[PDB]
């Protein structure tokens, strides 16, 4: 889904998916219940701010809302809402994640590492079982996948849901991905057969400013590669 | 909280029930009470609607145990399945003096996470040591569902997760752990008395 990071201070403007009636915008975070921000008018335009809530801090136009004096607290998932034309639900369309920090140098790309079978779970299970971790990478946004041959493959598959963190009780620590793959002992036997394990980063845009030394966490895609071993 | 979900996570086997408990506070005398589906890609999916005055609301394997009384409605998925996995959020519509006027906020729990557990048929759990690639982890996997895998004091122990296989018709629960190493005192605790490492 799309993936949203700004400095405190900044401005983060919010897109919305679905496509007639009150447009409503929700925020959740975790631990914490989805709460509503403010709805909007499609015909008046008339725009209605929750109890709590400071003018100015939402602004909202045809469709897409732009928020104004971001701090670390504006962080989690951003959904836009709307009520059914003739059945009486909520239905939410936006899979938007908004993550805020201080600077920008907490921002770091992922190390890739792919780890090859070992000799035991080959002649025990008959089963070859690769896995690849992500690590030392902020924000949270990212995607892993693997690849076979030039093709990614599903089956077989799995990733952690929830990616660990390396420092706890850290809000701006970097984390941790791990991801795993089985496949038949025969089939990483054999040489021929390519494994990669791709993960795709989401960074920092062309129009952000990096001004420290080392290299600009762009978005980019670092891999990693194994081969099969038959002896 | 006015709306109120006391579990936090849930654990339970392939096809069997789940009841997910939840409880609301509201002065109104009509209302809806609502509940969603929090996928791991953070898209909110609508599942079954329960009113002030209805019956108890069955839809497919979602089925709500309303009592009206002590202000409970708990969500209940009878036929469980791998990807009945996810986060649930009990939902309360409060209307207006006039009506539902399309204004209305749901007012949302804090969710309560459902993991479904995948069946082992022939299970033998081992600890394997995987040796880096590029130069220079350790992985417990093939274990039954009902044990647990626990993060280590430190040290990097990931959660437990459930691999497919297609072709095969094989399911597996993996967990690897690693740190900058013994792989037998790698997990700090959460114990099979069947193991190779």
């Amino acid at each position: 889904t799309k993936s949203v990071i700004r400095q405190t201070g900044s401005s983060a403007e919010i897109t919305c998916d679905l496509a007639t009636g009150y447009i409503h915008w929700y925020l959740h975070q975790e631990g914490k219940a989805p709460q509503r921000l403010l709805y909007y008018d499609s015909y008046t335009s008339s725009v209605v701010l929750e109890s709590g809530i400071s003018p100015g801090k939402y602004d909202t136009y045809g469709l897409r809302m732009i928020l104004r004096n971001l701090i670390e607290n504006d962080s989690g998932v951003y959904y836009c809402a709307t009520w059914d034309e003739k059945y009486y639900k909520k239905l939410f369309g936006s899979g938007t994640t908004l993550v805020v920090t201080e600077d920008l140098k907490n921002v770091f790309p992922p190390e890739v590492a792919v780890f090859e079978p070992s000799e035991a779970e080959i002649s025990h299970t008959q089963k070859a079982t690769l896995v690849c971790l992500a690590t030392g990478f902020y924000p949270d946004h990212v995607e892993l996948s693997w690849w076979v041959n030039g093709k990614e493959v599903h089956s077989g598959v799995c990733t952690d849901p929830q990616p660990l963190k390396e420092q706890p009780a850290l809000n701006d620590s970097r984390y941790a991905l791990s991801s795993r793959l089985r496949v038949s002992a025969t089939f990483w036997q054999n040489p021929r057969n390519h494994f990669r394990c791709q993960v795709q980063f989401y960074g920092l845009s062309e129009n952000d400013e990096w001004t420290q030394d080392r290299a600009k966490p762009v978005t980019q895609i670092v891999s990693a590669e194994a081969w099969g071993r038959a002896d | 909280q006015k709306v109120t979900q006391a579990q936090s996570s849930v654990s339970m086997p392939v096809r069997k029930a789940v009841t997910l408990n939840c409880l609301y506070e509201t002065s109104w005398w009509s209302y809806y009470i609502f509940w969603y589906k929090q996928l791991p890609s953070k898209e909110m999916i609508f599942l079954i609607r329960q009113g002030s005055d209805e019956q108890n609301a069955k839809s497919g394997r979602y089925s709500v145990n309303f009592k009206k009384a002590a202000k409970s409605v708990a969500l209940t998925i009878s036929a469980l399945q791998l990807e009945d996995s996810a986060k649930y959020f009990c939902a309360l519509g409060e209307p207006s003096y006039w009506g539902f006027p399309r204004t209305t906020r749901v007012i949302f729990g804090k969710g309560t996470r459902v993991t479904v557990e995948p069946n082992i048929q022939n299970p033998d759990p081992a600890v394997y040591q995987l040796r880096d690639s590029k130069s220079s982890v350790c992985l417990f996997t093939d274990f039954d569902s009902q044990t647990n895998v626990s993060q280590s004091k430190d040290v990097y122990i990931t959660d437990k997760c459930v691999l497919d296989m297609r072709s095969m018709d094989f399911k597996s629960n993996s967990a690897v752990a690693w740190s900058n190493f013994a792989c037998a005192n790698a997990f700090n605790n959460s114990i099979p008395e069947d193991t190779f490492f």
